[PDB]
RNA sequence: GCCUCGAUAGCUCAGUUGGGAGAGCGUACGACUGAAGAUCGUAAGGUCACCAGUUCGAUCCUGGUUCGGGGCACCA
RNA sequence: GCUUACGACCAUAUCACGUUGAAUGCACGCCAUCCCGUCCGAUCUGGCAAGUUAAGCAACGUUGAGUCCAGUUAGUACUUGGAUCGGAGACGGCCUGGGAAUCCUGGAUGUUGUAAGCU
RNA sequence: ACCAUCUAGUAGCUGGUUCCUUCCGAAGUUUCCCUCAGGAUAGCUGGAUCUCAGGCAGUUAUAUUCGGUAAAGCUAAUGAUUAGAGGAACCUAUUCUCAAACUUUCAAUGGAUAUGAAGUUGCAGUUUCUUUAGUGAACUGUCAACGUGAAUGCGAGGUCCAAGUGGGCCAUUUUUGGUAAGCAGAACUGGCGCUGUGGGAUGAACCAAACGUGGAGUUAAGGUGCCUAACUUCUCGCUCAUGAGACCCCAUAAAAGGUGUUGGUUGAUAUUGACAGCAAUCAACUAGCCCUGAAAAUGGAUGGCGCUUAAGCGAGAGACCUAUACUCC
RNA sequence: ACUGAUUUCUGCCCAGUGCUCUGAAUGUUAAAUCGUAGUAAUUCGAGUAAGCGCGGGUAAACGGCGGGAGUAACUAUGACUC
RNA sequence: UCAGAGAGGACGGAAACCUCUCGUAGAGCAAAAGGGCAAAAGCUUGCUUGAUCUUGACUUUCAGUACGAGUACAGACCGCGAAAGCGUGGCCUAUCGAUCCUUUUAAUCCUGAUUGUUUCAGGUAAGAGGUGUCAGAAAAGUUACCACAGGGAUAACUGGCUUGUGGCAGCCAAGCGUCCAUAGCGACGUUGCUUUUUGAUCCUUCGAUGUCGGCUCUUCCUAUCAUUGCGAAGCAGAAUUCGCC
RNA sequence: UUUUUUUUUU
C-alpha cells in the first residue's frame, strides 16, 4: 500500500525529475489541469480567485486530483460545466523515493540492511512554497461565493494550510480590471483566447496601420 | 567495523598554529630553469667585462 | 516550413572577425605569419606583403603591433609609368618591376642601397643576398594573402623582383616561372624570358597571325602606346635601368578642401518627425480607402 | 572519491565565453613579456597544449622565463601550512598581463616627478602617501527648493 | 531479495560476424484408393518478445523493459 | 567628404528591404597562345581593357529585428555577522553590513592605426 | 598420554608499570603497506640553542583580478510540461509549471597578487644570445643623484635531536543516503576529549567565563514568596482551566473547532427612531489568553512546596543578589 | 569391502571418475647410450622403459536414472499422437 | 565545408544521383562524459616517418617520494611547406608496472687477479618478458570433537533512539443507508496517537544480565466484553448497535 | 520388401 504523506511531507532532498538518470517512473494520478468552459473569450470570466498554501511541504498528485475532483463536482452541481475555468497551477514534477523491505517473520535472513540503501521511484509529488497558487479559477462576478465555498471544500483534500484569496487582476491575465479595460478600449490588449497580449509600439508602421494604437 | 572515516576537521587549525609560511625573498634571483642559450649568453658576457 | 533564422538565432549568433567577414585576411596563417617570438620581445619581424588587383600590382612592406600593422615602404604598379611602362602594368614583367621598384627604394630609404646592389643582370637564375661587411641583408617574409599558390605565380614575381633587389627573402625556386613539377628541374632563360614578357610579345605574334580585330581588340591600347611585339623586351629592360637608377617616392600634392557626396544621418527630432508624418500619411489613405 | 585526472570539474572554467568562441584575437600574441613582470592565469580551452593546471587559474605570478611561445612563472600555492612557490610553463594564450603592479608603478613614477619638481622649484616636499578616506567635515544645507518631505511608514496592503 | 538462462511459423526446436529466417510436425492444393489412413508431387506459413543505440545494413552486437524457468536465501 | 593595401578592438561593426554613388580606386568585365588547374577557363591561373555601376563595396533611409548602453525593477530578491528573538514545526521578522537579475522604458547603430591615392 | 629439556618459545592482543614541585603542551588528519585493533611517512609537540636587530600578520585600506553557488531566466539555447488564440496535423505569437548531472545574466561570504633601498632615474662597459641595424635582452660597475611612499599591531630568522598521536565525539549554518533514528557520510568554525568555575533543579558539549594562593569592591549569564543570598518592590493590561500556566538546547503535539473573554478589519441598518416582545444593532472575518481535539501500564513531578488584581502570560521601571570573570591590595 | 535373519525381489546406464586387460602401438616420454660440429668445455640430432595417450571389460565399483504441446459423441482425465 | 531545410530534374517512389539557394555548427573529430574546433582540430588529397637519438627543468598524485602521463625549452638528424612556421605520436582530460632473474641491442668497451690468444662467463647503458590484491607473498576446504589471545571497535536475547511495517483515534464529505452525506458507515485525500508486531541502528553488556513456552502469584493500565449510572438510534419488545462517567 | 480400417436398421 501507499506510505503515509507525512513520510514525504516537508522537501528534504534536491528535485528529482523524471530524466534519463531515473527511469521506470510510474505515472501521476492527475493528468488534467484545466476544467470547466476554458475555451472561453477573455472577457467572459472577468473574476478570479485564487487558493495559495501556507506551507512548504508535498503535495502529492493523489492529493492533487482528489481536489480537482472534489472542486469540478461542486462547480458543474452548482453552477453548471460552462460557468467556470478551473486550472490548477501546480505540476508534480519531484520523484519520491521508497527503499522497500519485507514485513513478513523471518524476513532478517533476507533483508539488507541499511548497505545499498538507495531508493526507487514511489510517485510523483508537487512541490510547494508559502506564497504559491495551488488552484486558480475565473468565473463571473456572480459565482464568487461558490467559488470560494469550492476552494473551502477543496483546501480540506490538501496538507497543512492553504488560503483562499480573490484577486484584483482581470481573470487570468496580468493586468488589474481596470487598466485591463482601459487598455482593451485603447486597443492595445488583443484576444489571446484565454489570455491577452500586449501590442508595443516600437515596429513597422506598415504594420502599425492595421491597429493603429 | 567501518574504518575509512576521512575528514579535514582540525587541518586548517593545525597548520596556522606555527602560522603560514610565505616563500622566501631570494627565490627569484636563481637562474635555475631558464633557458639554456640565454644562461650561455649570460655566461659568456659575464666572463668577458672588463672590471676596471 | 519552420522559420531558421528567428529571434533564437540572432540572439545566439556570433560574428566572426571584421576581416574574415569580409574574406580578406586568413588569420590562421596570418598568426604563423606576423607573430615574433617572446624571447625576441619587441624586434620587428617583417612581412612582405604581395597582393594583386584587376588593374594594379601592389607590393609592401610591414611589421606588426597592437594596433595595426606599419607599412615602412611600398610599391605599386601604376607609378611605373614614371619609370615607363604604361600597359600591362599586371602582368609578369610588370609585377617583377613593381618588385624590384619596392627592394630598391626601401633599401635607399634605410641606407643599405650602396652597400647591397643584389643582381644586376636578369639571368633568372635563383639567387639569394649573401651577407657582405657585417650588417645583415634586410630580411622579410613573403605574404601571399589569399592567392594560390601556383607555379610561375606574378606573386612569386614579385617576390622574385624584391629578392634580385637585394632583400632577403627566404624562398626556393620550387614555385617560379620555368620550373619542371614534374622532373624538378628549373629553366632559368624561360624565367628570365617571362620576366622581360616574351610571352607577351609572342601572344602579340600569334594573334597577330591569326587574325587582325582579335589582335586590336586584345591590345588595343597597347597600339596607341606604340608598344608592339620588337620591342616591348627593350621596353622591360629600359624599365628596370630606371628603376634602378632612380627609386625615392614620388612627392605629395595639396589637400584639395571637400565637400559632402553622401547623404548626412537624420537626427533623432528629423526621425521623428518623419514618424509622424508617415502616420499621419497611412491614417489619410485608410480612411480615404 | 573522486578521480585525479588533470582537468577533472573544469567544466565551466575551461570553457569559453558565450559568444565568444572561435579565433583567438592576435593581440594576445603581439603582447610583451619580460622576466620579472605579473601575469593573471586564465586558463583558454581553445588552446590544448601548454594549459595550466586548475590550481593556478585565476591566480597571479611573477614571469622567470620566456621561450618562443611560453614563458615560466612563479605562482604561490598553499599547501597546508606552507607557501609553495611552484614553477610552471604557461603558453601566452592563457595569459594576461596584470594591472597592479603597473598601478603600482605609475604611482611610484608619480611620486619621483612630483618630489623632483617640487625640490627644483624650490617648494616644500609635498605629501606622497595615501591615507585612508577621513570622516566627512562639517558644511551646510540649504532648503531652498528642497523642502524637506514628512515621510510615515505605509499601511500594509493586500497584494493578491 | 541476490545470481544466472531463455523468448524465433499453429506446436517443438536450430540459425549465422551482422548481409539466409530454417528442420520436423501441423495447415492448403493435386495425385493413388470405392472411400479414409499410409504413400507420391507441390504451396503458404514467425511477435525473430518490446524498445533505444553501434557501426554501410542488426533476430543476432550493446543497454533497458515484459514473461517464463533454474540455483542461493547460512549462523544463533 | 571619400578609394585601396595591411591591420587593432571583434555586431554600436550583424541581418532584411530600399535610395544614392562626383573623382581615384575596387569590382564586375573580354580573351584562353603561353604558365597553371579543372568533367567544365565555373573556381584557380595567365594576357588584356570593349562595356557597366546591374551586382559586390561605401554612405544614407526604416516609430525595422539583433547587438550595445542607460533607467526601472529596488534598497526588492538573495546574503555576512547577533540575539536565553517570535513560532509545535515549516518558517518569519528585527539588529549589523553588502546588494542583484528579468519583463517594461529610453537612447546609440562602429571607433581607429600605418602606407598610397582622389576630391 | 605423562615427565624433563629446547623455553624466560612468539604475541600487531589483555593487565600492570612504584617520589614531589616548576615550565611548555598535543592527535585521532595526509600518503604507502595482504593494510583496516598494527606500522612507516608528513603534520601537530618539547628541548638545545645559534644568527641577528623591521619585516612580517588567521585584521583592515587602495589597485587589479578569479569563480558560476544563492537570487534571476526559460515570452534566450537543451530537456521536460498545461491551455487555448490567429493562419487534424503544420506555422506564427502566446501561455501554466520545472532542471544535482540546463543556462544569457549573476551576488553576499570567499581566493590570489602588488603597495619602494633587494627601489627610481640616468652613464658606461660585456655578450659567441637577438636584430638589417645600439636593434633588443640580460648582466656587470668599489658608477652618480634621489631617501622609506596605506592603517593597526609586533622583534625576526636558522639548524639539530626526539616524544605522544595516527578508534574521535558534540553544536549553529550548508549538505548526501535513509520513512526516520541519541543512524551513516561530508564543508567552515567553535568546543568536549585534555577543563575546573557561576547559571540551566540534574547533564562531556548549552548560556556566562577559563583556573597560582588570599582579601576588598564591581559584575557576566542567571535570578530576588519559602526551600535559597537578593522585593510578597513599582506601572499597564490579559487569563479561571472538575489538577491552567510557568523561561535557549529541553525533554512531544497537529488538522479542525468554541455564541468563553479581550482587542482589531470590512460591509450594512439605525434617530425620515436599528434587532426581540406581543439606543445602538446585524453579518462575515481576523488574533491574544482559555477550553475541546489530548489514551499506558510501581506512586510522582514548572525541581518541590505552593501560587489565582499571582509567586501565571506580555510590555516596562527602580533597586538588589551572586563566579576561580573585571579593578585594586 | 559392502549388505545385514527368514520370505519375495534386486530393473536401465560403462557417457563421468575409478579399477582392470591387451598390446602391433615412431603419438609423448628421464637417466644412460650412440652419431654430427668444435682444438675442448659444449652445441645439434637419434634411439629411448614403465607410465600417460589410444582401444576392450566391469555398477552386489563410486554413482546416475528428463522436459514441452495436442487428443475420446456432456464435462473431467488422457489410453493415443507430435 | 558540415547536420539539416526549401525549390527544381527520364525510369527515380518517403527514400539512388544531378542543380541552385539558405544553413553559428543544430554535423564530424576510434571509444564513455565533459571541454575545444569553420579558408579547422572536420572532409578530399599530395608528400612523409618528430611514434627517431640525448640530458636536464617543471606540472599532475604528492611525503612535494617513485611509476605513469604531460608541459616548455636546449643539442643532433630529419619530414611537409614557396615561406613564416609546425612536428618528440593520437585535439585535451583514462588506456598501465619496482627489486631479483632471463633475454636482446650497444663499445673495434672493462674484468676473470701465474703470463697471454680464442671460446665461455661476468659487468657498465637502453629496451622486452609481470606482478589487474595494479608501490608488485608462491597458496584449496571442513570442524556440531574443537582450542588460544582478545573484542561490547562486531552480531544473536533484554534495555535505549526511530516507527517504515503492525495496532488504535481524528478532519472535508463522493457515495451506501427504500427517500436521507453524518442513525450507522464513509471512498478519493488528509491529520495524529501507541510501542502487545516486525524492521532500521549498534548506545550499554562477550574476565557471561541463564536464551521459548507452560505452571504458580501479585500488582498496574486501559483503547470497556460483563455488571452500576446515563445519552442516541434505521430504539414498538428476548434481542441488537453507537456514545458518555 | 510393404499392403491398417469400412457407423445402426432394412
Ligand atoms: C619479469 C617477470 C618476473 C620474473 C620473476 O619471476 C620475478 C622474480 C622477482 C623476485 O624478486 N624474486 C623471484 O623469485 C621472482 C619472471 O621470471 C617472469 C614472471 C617475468
Amino acid at each position: 500500500g501507499r506510505r503515509p504523506a507525512r513520510c514525504y511531507r516537508y522537501i528534504k532532498n534536491k528535485p528529482y525529475p523524471k530524466s534519463r538518470f531515473c527511469r521506470g517512473v510510474p505515472d501521476a494520478k492527475i493528468r488534467i489541469f484545466d476544467l470547466g468552459n476554458k475555451r472561453a473569450n477573455v472577457d467572459t470570466f472577468p473574476a478570479c480567485v485564487h487558493m495559495m498554501s501556507n506551507e512548504r511541504e508535498h503535495l502529492s498528485s493523489e492529493a492533487l486530483e482528489a481536489a480537482r475532483i472534489c472542486a469540478n463536482k461542486y462547480m458543474v452541481k452548482n453552477c453548471g460545466k460552462d460557468g467556470f475555468h478551473l486550472r490548477v497551477r501546480k505540476h508534480p514534477f519531484h520523484v519520491t523515493r521508497i527503499n522497500k523491505m519485507l514485513s513478513c517473520a523471518g524476513a532478517d535472513r533476507l533483508q539488507t540492511g541499511m548497505r545499498g540503501a538507495y531508493g526507487k521511484p514511489q510517485g510523483l509529488v508537487a512541490r510547494v512554497d508559502i506564497g504559491d497558487i495551488l488552484f486558480s479559477m475565473r468565473i463571473k462576478e456572480g459565482n464568487v461565493k461558490h467559488a470560494i465555498e469550492a476552494f473551502r471544500r477543496a483546501k480540506f483534500k490538501f496538507p497543512g494550510r492553504q488560503i483562499i484569496v480573490s484577486s484584483r487582476k482581470w481573470g487570468f491575465t496580468k493586468w488589474d480590471r481596470e487598466d485591463y479595460e482601459r487598455m482593451r478600449a485603447e486597443g492595445r490588449l488583443r484576444s489571446d483566447g484565454v489570455g491577452v497580449q500586449l501590442q508595443r509600439e516600437h515596429g513597422p508602421l506598415t504594420k502599425w496601420i492595421e491597429n493603429p494604437i | 567495523a567501518k574504518s575509512k572515516n576521512h575528514t579535514n576537521h582540525n587541518q586548517n587549525k593545525k597548520a596556522h598554529r606555527n602560522g603560514i609560511t610565505k616563500p622566501k625573498k631570494h627565490i627569484f634571483l636563481s637562474m635555475k630553469g631558464v633557458d639554456a642559450k640565454f644562461i650561455k649568453n649570460l655566461r659568456f658576457s659575464r666572463k668577458n667585462n672588463k672590471r676596471q | 516550413v519552420k522559420v531558421i533564422k528567428n529571434k533564437a538565432y540572432f540572439k545566439r549568433y556570433q560574428v566572426k572577425l571584421r576581416r574574415r567577414r569580409e574574406g580578406k585576411t586568413d588569420y590562421y596563417a596570418r598568426k604563423r605569419l606576423t607573430v615574433q617570438d617572446k624571447n625576441k620581445y619587441n624586434t620587428p619581424k617583417y612581412r612582405l606583403i604581395v597582393r594583386i588587383t584587376n588593374k594594379d600590382v601592389v607590393a609592401q612592406l610591414a611589421y606588426s603591433k597592437i594596433e595595426g600593422d606599419v607599412v615602412v615602404a611600398s610599391a605599386y604598379s601604376h607609378e611605373l609609368p614614371r619609370y615607363g611602362l604604361k600597359v600591362g602594368l599586371t602582368n609578369y614583367a610588370a609585377a617583377y618591376a613593381t618588385g624590384l621598384l619596392l627592394a630598391r627604394r626601401h633599401l635607399k630609404t634605410i641606407g643599405l642601397d650602396s652597400t647591397y646592389k643584389g643582381h644586376e643582370e636578369l639571368t633568372g637564375e635563383d639567387y639569394n643576398v649573401e651577407e657582405e661587411g657585417d650588417r645583415a641583408p634586410f630580411k622579410a617574409v613573403l605574404d601571399i594573402g589569399l592567392a594560390r599558390t601556383t607555379t610561375g605565380s606574378k606573386i612569386f614575381a614579385v617576390m622574385k623582383g624584391v629578392a634580385d633587389g637585394g632583400i632577403n627573402v627566404p624562398h626556393s625556386e620550387s614555385r617560379f616561372f620555368g620550373f619542371d613539377q614534374e622532373s624538378k628541374e628549373y629553366n632559368a632563360e624561360a624565367h628570365r624570358d617571362r620576366i622581360l614578357g616574351k610571352h607577351v610579345a609572342d601572344y602579340m605574334t600569334y594573334l597577330k597571325e591569326e587574325d587582325e580585330d582579335r589582335y586590336k581588340r586584345q591590345f588595343s591600347k597597347f597600339l596607341a602606346a606604340g608598344l608592339n611585339a620588337d620591342n616591348l623586351v627593350a621596353t622591360y629592360q629600359k624599365v628596370h635601368s630606371a628603376i634602378r637608377a632612380d627609386a625615392s617616392p614620388a612627392a605629395k600634392k595639396a589637400a584639395k578642401p571637400s565637400k559632402r557626396h553622401t547623404a548626412k544621418r537624420l537626427t533623432y527630432d528629423e526621425r521623428k518627425q518623419r514618424v509622424a508624418d508617415k502616420k499621419a500619411l497611412l491614417l489619410q489613405l485608410k480612411e480615404q480607402q | 572519491t573522486n578521480s585525479k585526472g588533470l582537468r577533472r570539474g573544469t567544466r565551466y572554467m575551461f570553457a569559453r565565453d558565450f559568444r565568444k568562441h572561435g579565433v583567438e584575437h592576435l593581440s594576445t600574441y603581439y603582447t610583451q613579456y619580460k622576466r620579472g613582470d605579473l601575469v593573471d592565469i586564465k586558463t583558454n580551452g581553445a588552446f590544448q597544449k601548454g594549459m595550466p593546471f586548475k590550481a593556478y587559474h585565476g591566480r597571479t605570478g611573477r614571469i622567470f622565463n620566456v621561450t618562443r611561445g611560453a614563458v615560466g612563472i612563479i605562482v604561490n600555492k598553499r599547501v597546508r601550512g606552507n607557501i609553495l612557490p611552484k614553477r610552471i610553463n604557461i603558453r601566452i594564450e592563457h595569459i594576461k598581463p596584470s594591472k597592479c603592479r603597473t598601478d603600482f608603478l605609475n604611482r611610484v613614477k608619480s611620486n619621483d616627478e612630483k618630489r623632483k619638481a617640487a625640490k627644483s622649484a624650490g617648494q616644500p616636499v609635498p605629501a606622497l602617501k595615501r591615507l585612508p578616506v577621513a570622516p566627512r567635515g562639517a558644511h551646510t544645507v540649504t532648503t531652498q527648493n528642497n523642502e524637506p518631505e514628512l515621510l510615515a511608514p505605509l499601511r500594509f496592503e493586500i497584494v493578491a
